[PDB]
């Protein structure tokens, strides 16, 4: 099957109903309005990433004008066929010499079910207990392709000897969002100039499944071309020979060919340096250390917002996509898709997907956003420090601080995002002030609620008083 | 203009799902459509493989949910959350066979002090009628519960029955009023919507598809 | 003749710790805006199912065995539209080596096996190899067929070998989380470990508390009867009796060797209904102590019942057994001097 | 026959401080919404374990420690006449999972119970294994065969048979898991207690102290309810398959000690050597405590003792009738379906004879 030609993309009308499956031309060249549709948001984010990558190599705009233009007006079918002509030899899922993101002639003693490409359906001792069986019985060509791209990027590797993506393990992906999937995909594609100014010498620019990675290689990251990188494939995988006509045990849709298993084997290399992937933010820390953002804790999403939308030169570097959009449309609001996993080796601990919102001022007034976030985390650490003091001393005997942190976070969910999405950055001092107050009384309430059951015993009331002292110290220091 | 059935979902603890294939079992701030469909589907004696009855019920019925805040002794009580470290020992290792883990662990969230008032009605393509529903809610065949089987009800499932044009307007006749409402049916004055993944894809066991609520703030 | 049985229990525990989390801190819940100590649904249910009483009166019941022979006719015309009688009789004979109703999880699992047998017939797979492929599943279902009542009442074991969707067997009894009728003052124990060879110290802490717990459970009689192969209401009521006894006596095992909160319940009320309801809102407004927490809790229960019972449509036979002689409840609720008498009362549908 | 035996004690203490916490304040607990004074279960346990009654009627007690060097030297000393030094060292090592050098400091993972009898038996086994040049993991394999043969040794370590032992390292992790046969509750007072404080000084015989801040010591008196039950079957198992008679014997000793032994804390300066004023023993199929008799805290009238005894008796009547408990019961009381016993010894005999003498 070929991505650029046959139809795989699962979509439903932006506001319409029943689901149909289309091809690239059906998306690029028509004014129909489409939204993606799978039973899982992570696979939707994956698919979206795939489309963005494809569109990135086949149709970078000449300049912002053509950019906006082609966002407002679909292509013809022939500049479609134009643009996709040189690349059709690349995207064949089952091919005779170059299978898409696969490696041919793979030696494995056993066949691993398709489940292992489905992030979280298995790979943890409790999965056989909470999850429904047989989601990996027979997969769409699209289901499959999407799964493959996903594992090669945002999902956690299989483990033992299977190296992770080029961004590191479990990165966070951040795409700008438009009115329908077409405009989305286009909105997350770099223009030709920008593309060139983000890739600076005999740089191999061929896919991994065409010119392979040699074992134990020592690749300079700089020598990787954007095409070779965007479709990087750090594993040695090979689909098994498809089954007859049936139902995507993942999609719930019918398709002529379905995949029932695959072959993998351990493979190692090393990519020295940091490849400037344009879909993920990048934390910078000089002790210099560059590393792509990844969900580390179970905290709410608003705690990561500053790392997603704010540049800072320690410092921070948002994805290229978002800052392109920052330059191109400095008068437009932002609706940003953000997603990723949180993992313990091959085990999914937590899956995250959000669609953050920000009115106009977000491109220039970054400092306000960082203000909000750091304020929230400030109050959080106030509460935590205080209740830790209650717990240990300088002791109550019981730790209550984490539970209280949970409560806090849950109420913060109602508070902070609302502020970010509806505030006028131009003049935002008073909304922030209010936030500070409500957080203040939230910390007071939670402190008292937490120590409440133990304060019947005097000896505890002593340590409680001390704790309360440190609490109000921290709280008062949060008032500018 | 249109007849409405009015239910009340209230108990000590409540659990309404969110997307997960992991051991953490999340909860949202108000009942899910899959949840409500499951509740009705439970009062009605609908076995799990009866995809026909499931579908019938799904395409027949539509919901609008209102969040009631608690007032006790005249002080307001916000809805709070609870996390339960829930273990299982002797849990199955594979979907086939008898080998088991020593111990596995799951974290399950519940809602505390939550109370809801729901209004449901029939769609144009309905295969059912309201008094089947009423009759079931008053005499369920399977045990009903708020999310999980460990969450009983403190109030009868049936609240009342009336008629009007809005779901809103129907809800206005049952106190307490002033809560936020999430309806499958648009209301002219209000433009806000709330994205969810409530819709159960009956053709595909235990999978859900995106949908959107209409939000009518109080 | 109502479908649901409601069981309400008030039981007081002396200083203990019957249920804790990953941080060795007693389990929690907020109700009515105030914190209550909790004992999980899980913990208590396990307390019941793994008990010796359960073992003798459920795991060793007469209805506990399902004889496949007697289920031939009904099976075959419940499966005739999916399978030929050959494949059916072959299957049943494989499993085993007069009746007109059959438990759905039976029909489901039998169906799955049938499917496999047909599947193997099409490839003319040898019978020996067939059995060699599905030894496990056979053993599984042979086990489950010996534990009928257990599965009917509690549901499938966490490792059961059930394959189908009809194999997802819910318990006929639903057990709620238990919470205290009152806000709790939690205590913290500070202990040490004396080293008999250097008594010349490092302290550890354990949290614990005492409290009056409201246990609630309900029994879906119809579901019970159905998942026993259409057994009579009398029999289902027998089972119900046993569940009442247990909810009044069985106590989780946690830290009981060092805290020994071996307490029987002080109030047990059974109540028939069309809609199962918990009386937890009796304690939404948390009980304040007055000569203990027990009497005020009981009183709050009784008066809640008086206030809302009929309005909430709990019209159905109702009886109450209680040790504490507090102000009695509505004339319509029958009093019981002994648990055994309450049990007998339940056993004969409530008169 | 009944599996469980219940021991209830009401014992009244004069002013004293029989158990305290990290701030040296009386240990307390909340019950019925009111503060009771508490004597922890571990304290009672150690009280009985190290008592002299124990030593003369039950035998030797476990030795709990973490200092494998000291334990080494002790074991050498009391086993040197039966075993080689490195047979002993080896056994210690295999049981503790730590290497037994001639170092003077060797730490276990935690303070664990060591029964000497057990260790002697394992010494015989390790001797055998040494003669046949047998590998350690295989000795383990052999010993996993017959665990009862190891539990027979807890007859020289009854305290572990009663209170159990958890194992974390060495072959003990496989062979040493003992589930306690005795469940015992924290003693609490049947009444509310507001604790008194003693304000003391120390007179310095070489300087006329003037103004001074006095030291403090919380103390109180109180009527305590002690409760414990013994699971006869599990005792029998923990002892290597011992007869019911031997179990009942040990149980009787637990009755005696629960009726007489008092923790040792501050007893040198408060002297609360009081015997119990009520002891009731009660055979049952399911253990049950009488603590709820005092949930409504006892109010005083001519003391706390008698009202407590009567509260006890009344709850006993109500529960016995309510839950239909026909099991052998007997009550011994100092104050003027339950068989009354004039003396503690008659009660003890009654217990020895499975509750029908």
């Amino acid at each position: 099957m070929n991505l650029l030609i046959d139809n795989w993309i699962p979509v439903r009308p932006r506001n319409g109903g029943k689901v149909q499956i289309i091809n690239l031309q059906s998306l690029y060249c028509s004014r129909d309005q489409w939204r993606l549709s799978l039973p899982r948001d992570d696979m939707e984010l994956a698919a979206l990433a795939l489309l963005v990558c494809i569109g990135q190599i086949i149709a970078p705009a000449k300049d912002d004008v053509e950019f906006r233009h082609r966002i407002m007006n679909p292509l013809t079918e022939d500049e479609f066929q134009q643009l996709i002509a040189p690349w059709i030899d690349m995207f064949y899922l089952n091919h005779a010499e170059h299978p898409f993101m696969q490696t041919k002639g793979v030696k494995a003693n056993d066949v691993t079910p398709m489940e292992k490409l489905l992030a979280g359906v298995s790979g943890a001792t409790n999965c056989a207990f909470v999850n429904q069986p047989g989601q990996g019985e027979a997969l769409c060509g699209g289901c499959t392709a999407i799964a493959l791209f996903n594992q090669a990027n945002q999902a956690p590797g299989f483990g033992g000897g299977f190296k992770s993506g080029l961004r590191g393990g479990t990165p966070v992906t951040t795409f700008v969002r438009g009115i329908d999937l077409r405009s989305t995909v286009l909105l997350n594609v770099l223009t030709l100039p920008r593309l060139q100014k983000q890739f600076p010498s005999h740089t191999e620019n061929q896919p991994t499944w065409i010119k392979p990675i040699k074992s134990n290689e020592s690749i300079p990251a700089s020598s990787i071309g954007f095409v070779r990188g965007l479709f990087w494939q750090p594993a040695h995988i090979e689909l098994c020979d498809p089954i007859g006509i049936g139902k995507c045990s993942c999609c719930g849709q019918e398709s002529n060919l379905r995949y029932t298993g695959f072959l993998k084997e351990k493979f190692t290399f090393t990519v020295n340096g940091l490849w400037p992937h344009p879909h993920s933010p990048c934390l910078v820390t000089v002790k210099v250390e560059e590393k792509f953002l990844a969900f580390t804790t179970s905290a709410p999403s608003w705690t990561q917002i500053s790392r997603v939308v704010v540049d800072k030169i320690n410092g921070n570097r948002v994805a290229a996509v978002v800052n392109q959009f920052r330059n191109i449309a400095p008068q437009s609001p932002l609706e940003l898709i953000m997603g990723g996993y949180r993992n313990n080796q091959a085990s999914i601990l937590e899956r995250r997907h959000d669609v953050l919102m920000f009115n106009q001022g977000w491109q220039q007034y970054g400092n306000v956003i960082n203000e909000i976030v750091t304020v929230g985390l400030g109050y959080k650490t106030a509460l935590r420090k205080a209740l830790y003091t209650f717990a240990e001393g300088f002791g109550a005997g019981v730790s209550v601080h984490e539970t209280a942190e949970r409560h806090f976070y849950r109420q913060s969910e109602l508070l902070i995002p609302d502020v970010l999405a509806n505030v006028n950055f131009s003049q935002a001092d008073e909304v922030i002030a209010d936030l500070r107050d409500k957080l203040h009384q939230l910390c007071e309430m939670l402190f008292n609620q937490s120590v409440a059951p133990y304060a019947h015993h005097p000896k505890l009331i002593s340590t409680l008083a001390l704790a309360r002292a440190t609490l109000y110290k921290h709280l008062r220091e949060l008032k500018p | 203009m249109r007849s409405y059935l009015i239910l009340r979902l209230a108990g000590p603890m409540q659990a309404w799902g969110q997307p997960t294939f992991e051991g953490t079992r999340p909860t949202g701030r108000f009942p899910t459509r899959s949840g409500l469909l499951g509740l009705l589907g439970a009062c009605l004696g609908i076995q799990r493989d009866d995809t026909s009855s499931l579908q019938a019920l799904s395409e027949s019925v539509q919901f609008a949910v209102r969040c009631d805040e608690l007032i006790l002794d005249d002080r307001r009580v916000s809805v709070t959350g609870l996390r339960d470290y829930h273990t299982v020992l002797g849990a199955r290792e594979d979907y086939r066979g008898l080998k088991s883990h020593e111990t596995i662990q799951t974290w399950r969230e519940y809602l505390c002090d939550a109370s809801f008032t729901v209004a449901l009605w029939l769609t144009p393509h309905a295969t059912m009628v309201i008094s089947e529903l009423e009759k079931a809610v008053l005499k369920p065949r399977y045990t009903p519960y708020l999310g999980r089987r460990s969450c009983p009800l403190t109030h009868p499932l049936f609240l009342g029955t009336c008629q009007a044009s809005d779901p809103q307007k129907a809800l206005l006749n049952y106190e307490p009023v002033g809560g936020d409402i999430y309806s499958e049916e648009s209301v002219t004055g209000h433009h806000l919507k709330f994205t969810a993944r409530d819709e159960p894809m009956i053709t595909l066991p235990r999978q859900f598809a995106s949908r959107e609520w209409y939000v009518i703030k109080g | 003749m109502s479908n649901f049985i409601n069981i309400h229990v008030l039981i007081s525990h002396s200083p203990s710790c019957l249920n804790r989390d990953d941080m060795n801190m007693q389990k929690d819940a907020i109700f009515g805006g105030k914190r209550r100590v909790r004992i999980s649904s899980q913990s208590l249910k396990r307390a019941m199912r793994k008990s010796g009483y359960y073992a003798q009166n459920i795991g060793e019941s007469s209805l506990r065995t399902i004889h496949l022979a007697q289920l031939r006719d009904v099976l075959r015309q419940k499966l005739g539209e999916r399978f030929d009688q050959k494949i059916i009789d072959k299957t049943l004979a494989l499993l085993s080596g007069s009746a007109d109703a059959v438990t759905p999880w039976v029909v489901g699992e039998i169906a799955w096996f049938c499917e496999q047998v047909a599947k193997a017939e099409a490839d003319n797979l040898d019978d020996k190899k067939l059995l060699k492929v599905l030894k496990e599943d056979i053993a599984a279902i042979r086990v489950n067929l010996q534990q009928g009542v257990d599965i009917a009442l509690s549901g499938r074991m966490a490792t059961s070998g059930m394959m189908t969707e009809l194999g997802k067997v819910d318990g006929a009894m639903s057990i709620a989380h238990a919470i205290t009728t009152h806000q709790v003052d939690s205590d913290i124990d500070w202990f040490t470990a004396v080293d008999d060879l250097q008594e010349q110290a490092h302290l550890g802490t354990q949290e614990f508390s005492s409290g009056v717990f409201y246990r609630y459970a309900n029994i879906n009689l119809a579901q019970l009867q159905e998942n026993l192969g259409g057994a009579s209401r009398e029999q289902a009521l027998e089972i119900a009796t046993h569940v009442v006894h247990m909810l009044a006596t069985e106590v989780p095992g946690a830290k009981q060797r060092t805290y020994a909160a071996f307490n029987p319940a002080d109030m047990v009320m059974v109540n028939f209904s069309d809609m199962p309801l918990s009386m937890a809102n009796a304690f939404e407004k948390a009980v304040k102590a007055k000569d203990g927490f027990l009497q005020p809790s009981i009183q709050a229960f009784n008066q809640y019942w008086d206030r809302v019972a009929n309005g909430y449509g709990l019209n159905g036979a109702a009886a109450q057994f209680s040790l504490s002689d507090v102000d009695p409840i509505t004339a319509q609720v029958k009093q019981m001097p002994t648990l055994e008498q309450l049990k007998s009362w339940v056993r004969n549908n409530g008169e």
